[PDB]
């Protein structure tokens, strides 16, 4: 129920599996030979995405999962001006 | 509410610091750059978007997004309404890079042509034919230098498009030499042991000769185009050839043969392109043309309005394609509501077309003349249906100015002995009949009848309309009954031969004939024509039960090979 | 590095990709780290500078799939009289490989194939199986498939999964044919099968009346139809539940309609 | 309505 | 409902918990993830240790500063031979510092 | 208005000095957009200033909040939003 989203710098963002399957690309990575990791958590390697971008991606995962189908007003995801360019390419690549 | 996508959130956050990332957006993947620029358009930042779409470095990476191309056709339109001359700037930039690249190897020049082909195709799709012609001229200049087979193939592929952009801009005199040059390259390519599919070129020549009112030559070249349709042709080319051949068959009085052609063209357009595509809109527009010329006007408005709604949603506002849809729907609503007098909607569409065309096209353009003539026709019937004589003398004077402008444009371009100037003379005759200038109306109608009989046989739709106009002038106003009798009889003969007994103008012809025989003393003929008119009205009421024209095509009616072969074996 | 459009050489990247693509189509063990790196390779190819190598990668994947399915076609024709079992064994592996390669080519599907006559890599592999494996085996495979289901009607007990796996392989190919998913299946196998099961219940129907009387005729009708119902649950597609159970009535009950009035 | 309609666009 | 990032060196745990939940429940979560008993873990918030009996809201984790879109960092250490190392939360990679457009040349 | 409303949220959690600088910028911009007549586009700026004014309990932040509610009452009278103006006045009376 937990997946270890290893970044390019070696950071290991252990996020819940339901959270990470928000993105289509991580769902595809965890389908097929990528789900053969028997050691509890499925380690997903992200040799292109840096730690400061993958951290914000994981925060988006736990934000969208929590704020899904909620009748209350939903705040926008806070994306820093200096990180928006790098997060944009990671949002396309991850299909999240 | 559902959370906003991280893609859309990051797009919103990369637009906001736009100056801090203006040079970095151009290094994004080609499907993110267009999304960022579409967010610039959506946010209203048209001024920041114009400075980016005016660069061929940036616009080339935008033209390669084909799913979200209908979005771009809106954005690129908004800038051209914003005042940013994006089309002319892009054409000038492409011409400059072609001038700088002409002294280089053929491998790099071919890539500049392929960038040129997509850009020119976009500018001709968007309706900027005056600016797409510069791009295609640059591509032709690039292809002219090297004489290998690939360069000749690219040159004929750019001359089948240069002919299209010189037809939407009404430059048929240049279109003839463009087709001559394309034929020269085709002959040279055939002399080198290779054959090029000459379907698109012949279809464009059919469109040129039909627009030039050469319906015999247009029919011959559309037959020659349909002979060249194969299975490997692109759907765009097959649709264009089917559409132009349908128009040629309609204007050559082949309504039974044009029906299958245009229905299959509409089916192909709705199948491949979809229900909200500009090519589907073009097919709908010419389907409405076919339906309007087969006395099916009651649903023709339902087809132009469908065609206009597709064009007005994809091409935004002040576009020539929206203007063409307006001036076509204005004429259909003029005809569909001719017996009702509710030309407020028809006039609204007619003045909207001129409002678009005068903004984007010069005052000396043929495509403005057709819009002016439709509004002039609508102003005629509004003037004769109002009550104030000041309005009756102002609207008719405006119609006179519009018809004189249209006549001088058509005479400058087409000439004096053509069909468009002949029907302009017929419209002048109608207007002068409305203006109580009966002698000059008779002269104009005689000129129109002479020109149309010289060219369009003797039992054609257009000469029937002109004969009916002259005969109504003689009968109702000039009181030359013995002259109007033969013209009513000829009009009835033509209307019954072509459209059967359901023709809409048969009502006006029968009413004029009834008054004609009533004012001369043939009263038993007057009674028999009353019962003939009653039978006609009953038949038209029976014929009113026709389903909508967008359901006649159904799903998968035929295929391309069957329809083409049927047309070919049907002479 | 970074997720930026960078100039890449398609040759070595495609070779590295092709190693794992072969390792996953025919279901070998490929490392999870390597599998996750192949997604980065796909992305780098799809957004490469200055031109996106999406069309080149798509054409090379199509060429590889054509070559692989042709290799499997020759290898399944080589095993004479074992065509059906070998075809099913390779079809299971190829279906799993096509699904996993659809997972691997997710960026090509979403950003190139849908953007630009083109089929998704997962549904291109099934199309190559249809028109390069099933279509060449349109005769040999259907002969063994129809002659063997008739054999077990007499009392034979063949392998269950090979018969159902091959029959279901006609529908599994047509996942992407959302317009008519059952069009291919009802023509490749069912319309030959309905005629074959009509013959088996017409030739034997006369033999059934030859040695049986009227009183026991009614009871033995339900005995044979139950067996066809069991085979319908077992061998046939779920969408063919009603067609075969209704065709046998027109070939056996209607054949002896006057006899059943009594 | 003494006349017919107009010829073409 | 409070959202945290347990930041044992390079690892980062994006778990969710309630304000009424105790710190020992959070240690049980880390046990369920890192397979380490709660006695082996020592949680640190802003270089301040968290008592086991204290609730999450007691230690300063409210649903206004640890929202899902910006969770609150919670340090953690593992016992090494009957000892406890200090918190070693390694920083994330520094983003490319976009220059100010109004900085003179 | 959208740029200010998005940019204020990223520093609403920052120190009080940058919050006061953003409040001054928002006052200037909202006053300009109210003078020009873009009341619907000045309501966003004043609302964002209000969320900047309601995170710290202090005298000057109460002053800034009541000024925000006075100016936000003006952009809701000019936009003919009278069913929000009474609520804004009640909130202003609460802060006063």
């Amino acid at each position: 129920m937990y997946v270890k989203l290893i970044s390019s710098d070696g950071h290991e963002f252990i996020v819940k599996r339901e959270h990470a399957l928000t993105s289509g690309t991580i769902k595809a990575m965890l389908s097929g030979p990528g789900q053969f990791a028997e050691n509890e958590t499925n380690e997903v390697n992200f040799r292109e995405i840096p730690s400061h971008v993958l951290s914000k991606v994981c925060m988006y995962f736990t934000y969208k999962v929590r704020y899904t189908n909620s009748s209350t007003e939903i705040p926008e995801f806070p994306i820093a001006p200096e990180i928006a360019l790098e997060l944009l390419m990671a949002a396309n690549f991850l299909d999240c | 509410w559902i959370p906003e996508t991280l893609y859309n959130t990051a797009i919103s956050a990369v637009v906001d610091n736009y100056i801090r990332s203006r040079r970095d957006i151009r290094s994004l993947p080609e499907n993110i750059q267009f999304d960022v620029y579409y967010k610039l358009y959506q946010q209203g930042r048209l001024c920041q978007l114009g400075s980016e779409f005016c660069e061929l470095e940036v616009f080339a990476k935008v033209l390669r997004a084909l799913d979200k191309r209908h979005l771009l056709h809106h954005c690129f339109q908004a800038l051209m309404d914003h005042g940013v001359k994006v089309a002319s700037v892009l054409a000038y930039s492409f011409s400059r890079r072609c001038s700088y690249i002409a002294e280089s190897d053929a491998a790099v020049k071919e890539k500049a042509i392929q960038v040129g082909f997509v850009l020119g195709g976009f500018l001709s799709d968007a309706g900027w034919y005056s600016d797409a012609e510069k791009v295609f001229l640059s591509c032709l200049q690039l292809c002219t230098l090297h004489d290998e087979m690939l360069h000749w193939f690219r040159a004929v592929e750019c001359c089948v498009r240069l002919l299209h952009v010189r037809n939407g801009n009404c430059k048929y005199h240049l279109g003839e030499e463009t087709f001559k040059l394309a034929q020269t390259y085709m002959d040279k390519l055939s002399k080198h042991g290779q054959q090029a599919n000459k379907a698109a070129l012949y279809g464009e020549l059919c469109a040129l000769l039909f627009a030039k009112s050469h319906y015999d030559e247009a029919y011959k070249w559309c037959i020659e185009a349909m002979k060249e349709i194969t299975a490997g042709l692109p759907v765009k080319v097959v649709v264009d050839v089917l559409r132009q051949a349908s128009k040629a068959c309609v204007v050559k009085r082949e309504f039974k043969k044009a029906e299958q052609l245009i229905k299959h063209a509409v089916y192909l357009a709705r199948d491949h392109f979809g229900s909200k595509h500009p090519k589907y809109s073009d097919t709908l527009l010419d389907y409405g043309f076919y339906l309007l010329n087969v006395d099916n006007i009651c649903q023709s408005v339902a087809i132009y309005q469908a065609a206009l709604d597709i064009r007005q949603s994809v091409f935004g506002g002040k576009n020539i394609h929206v203007a063409t849809a307006h001036e076509d729907l204005a004429y259909s609503s003029y005809v569909h509501q001719y017996s009702s007098g509710k030309f407020d909607n028809a006039l609204f569409h007619a003045e909207r077309a001129i409002g678009i065309i005068t903004h984007i096209l010069p005052e000396d353009h043929l495509l403005l003349a057709s819009s002016k003539r439709v509004k002039a026709l609508i102003l005629e019937e509004i003037a004769i249906d109002c009550h104030n004589k000041e309005t009756e003398q102002r609207l008719l004077q405006e119609a006179h100015d519009l018809h004189l402008s249209s006549l001088q444009l058509a005479k400058k371009a087409f000439g004096e002995f053509n069909v468009q100037t002949a029907k302009h003379y017929g419209n002048l005759g109608r207007l002068y009949q409305s203006m109580r200038k009966f002698k000059e109306a008779e002269e104009m109608h005689i000129k129109a009848i002479q020109i149309k009989e010289q060219l369009l046989g003797q039992e054609d739709y257009e000469v029937a309309l002109s004969v009916g106009h002259l005969a109504s002038l003689y009968n109702y106003d000039m009181n030359q009954y013995e002259n109007a009798e033969k013209l009513y009889l000829r009009s009835i003969a033509i209307g019954k031969k072509l459209f059967g007994e359901g023709y809409s103008g048969l009502e006006y012809d029968y009413r004029g004939l009834i008054k004609l025989y009533n004012s001369i003393g043939n009263y038993e003929k007057v009674f028999e024509y009353h019962n003939v008119l009653s039978n006609w009205n009953r038949l038209r009421d029976r014929q009113y039960s026709v389903t909508d024209a967008l359901e006649d095509v159904s799903t998968s009616p035929q295929s391309t090979e069957e329809v083409v072969q049927s047309f070919l074996i049907s002479q | 590095t970074s997720l930026k459009p960078r100039v890449v050489d398609f040759d070595e990247t495609w070779n590295k990709l092709l190693t794992t693509i072969k390792a996953v189509v025919m279901l070998e063990y490929v490392e999870r780290a390597t599998w996750n790196d192949r997604f980065s390779d796909i992305y780098a190819l799809c957004v490469a500078y200055p031109e996106p190598l999406g069309e080149r990668l798509y054409t090379e994947t199509k060429i590889f799939l054509e070559n692989h399915v042709r290799h499997l076609h020759k290898r399944v024709l080589e095993s004479e009289e074992q065509v059906l079992v070998m075809y099913h064994r390779y079809w299971e592996e190829y279906s799993k490989g096509a699904d996993y390669m659809d997972c691997l080519y997710r960026y090509l599907n979403t950003q190139f194939i849908k953007k630009n006559p083109l089929m998704e890599i997962g549904e291109l592999a099934l199309d190559m199986w249809r028109k390069l494996m099933v279509e060449p085996l349109q005769a040999i495979l259907i002969r063994m498939l129809l002659r063997e289901i008739k054999n077990d009607r007499g009392g034979e007990d063949p392998n269950q999964k090979v018969i159902h796996g091959v029959i279901n392989s006609f529908v599994h190919v047509e996942q992407y044919k959302k317009k008519f998913p059952l069009k291919f299946y009802q023509e490749i196998f069912e319309s030959p099968f309905l005629t074959e099961t009509g013959e088996y219940y017409k030739q034997e129907a006369s033999n059934l009346l030859q040695e049986s009387n009227c009183s026991q005729y009614m009871e033995k009708v339900l005995g044979r139809l139950k067996d066809e119902e069991i085979r319908c649950r077992k061998y046939l597609h779920p969408s063919s539940y009603t067609k075969v159970i209704h065709e046998c009535q027109q070939r056996m009950v209607a054949d002896h309609l006057q006899f059943l009035h009594a | 309505l003494t006349r017919n309609k107009g010829p073409a666009a | 409902d409070v959202f945290l990032m347990i930041r044992r060196h390079k690892t980062t745990i994006f778990t969710d918990a309630k304000e009424s939940s105790t710190v020992f429940e959070l240690k049980r979560i880390v046990e369920g993830i890192l397979k380490r008993p709660p006695d082996e873990q020592r949680l640190y918030k802003d270089d301040q240790l968290l008592d086991d009996g204290k609730t999450l809201g007691e230690c300063g984790f409210t649903s206004q500063t640890a929202r899902p879109q910006a969770p609150a960092t919670v340090g953690l250490a593992f016992r090494a031979d009957d000892t406890f190392e200090a918190l070693c939360i390694e920083p994330f990679s520094s983003p490319p510092e976009l220059p100010d457009v109004m900085k003179p040349q």
